[PDB]
């Protein structure tokens, strides 16, 4: 799963 | 005598991968007469070529500024990987080093609590949305304001303060126009932080 | 369960006679069923009844939230005297305690260098004035920027960073238009620590 | 002397 902020991609595990 | 300062990388950009973190090596105060600036880059002792320097800008009592800026890599950062930035000067007596890392100790996942608009904000003409974080090791984090996945840069934030246990605290406070509010937008409260899943929490206020 | 925050007053108001540092006592998540918030005001053991509490405000999920401030005295705060918060709630397992006071360790002036604008901001419609502080203990700092003895509100800056030594370090930024730095005028870099005399210096920079 | 701040007094020594 992929956390994502505004568009940009923040981090994913 | 010409100082140094290195700063460790933005808390937003260790956490993204989508950004690059970097590590900044400034030189300030440097003389006409001995203006060369030699960087040595360091990482727990191994040095590092990948560097890249910028040409110097101009000072006022006739003298230089040099950056010299370092990528370094999300995972190793994160692990406390230290850095060193060797500067050297014909002005200096001696190569002046600054070592930054991040900092060690248990790493602690942030509490964030949302504060709703006064009873007296209310009547003003712009309202005020608060953010309150609590408990997070280190104190490496980045509060950022959302709107409809849109960013609000209307907004301040207190430093990390010290808790008497041992972690860290901060408010976040968004001021926007009343009608937006009153209109039932939502205002999400962006938190990013090592400890956090996904270095990535979100809790978001409405009327 | 209800937590408690319990802030420390802003380094510009401990600094600044004319103005009034004041220890808040926020506490959230307050329920219907117990909303009653009884707050104790310590200082180093001694209780004190000065404190003013302001009425309740309501918050999500249909619970309230008490904030309680305490008028601190400048000369008392920077020798280090501790203060305490003492929540009572029904709901309260315990009476929750938080302490917060100005930390421990010798103190130490912060040095200020400036940074006019870049060759590349000097192109682009808006240029950043730069301000560098190192060096200084404890954190508690109230850097602001002034032009021709009015405010500049227009500016960043980051939170203390501590140093590998033992200090801090941090960076201010001004963005104002370019014109207007070109028109000559001259813009002040307002710092105010503890460690100052008088709690007060300024670098400034013009064209 | 004392030191002010665009108006408001900071502090005296």
């Amino acid at each position: 799963d992929c956390a994502w902020h505004l568009g940009e991609l923040v981090w994913c595990t | 005598g010409p100082s140094v300062f290195l700063f460790p990388p933005k808390p937003k950009d260790t956490l993204m991968i989508s950004r690059t973190p970097e590590v900044t090596c400034v030189v300030v105060d440097v003389s006409h007469e001995d203006p060369e600036v030699k960087f040595n880059w360091y990482v727990d002792g191994v040095e590092v070529h990948n560097a890249k320097t910028k040409p110097r800008e101009e000072q006022y009592n006739s003298t230089y500024r040099v950056v010299s800026v370092l990528t370094v890599l999300h995972q190793d950062w994160l692990n406390g990987k230290e850095y060193k930035c060797k500067v050297s000067n014909k002005a200096l007596p001696a190569p002046i080093e600054k070592t930054i890392s991040k900092a060690k100790g248990q790493p602690r996942e942030p509490q964030v609590y949302t504060l709703p608009p006064s009873r007296e904000d209310m009547t003003k003409n712009q309202v005020r949305l608060t953010c309150l974080v609590k408990g997070f090791y280190p104190s490496d984090i980045a509060v950022e304001w959302e709107s409809n996945g849109q960013p609000e840069n209307n907004y301040k934030t207190t430093p990390p303060v010290l808790d008497s246990d041992g972690s860290f605290f901060l408010a976040s406070k968004l001021t926007v126009d009343k009608s937006r509010w009153q209109q039932g937008n939502v205002f999400s409260c962006s938190v990013m932080h090592e400890a956090l899943h996904n270095h990535y929490t979100q809790k978001s206020l409405s009327l």
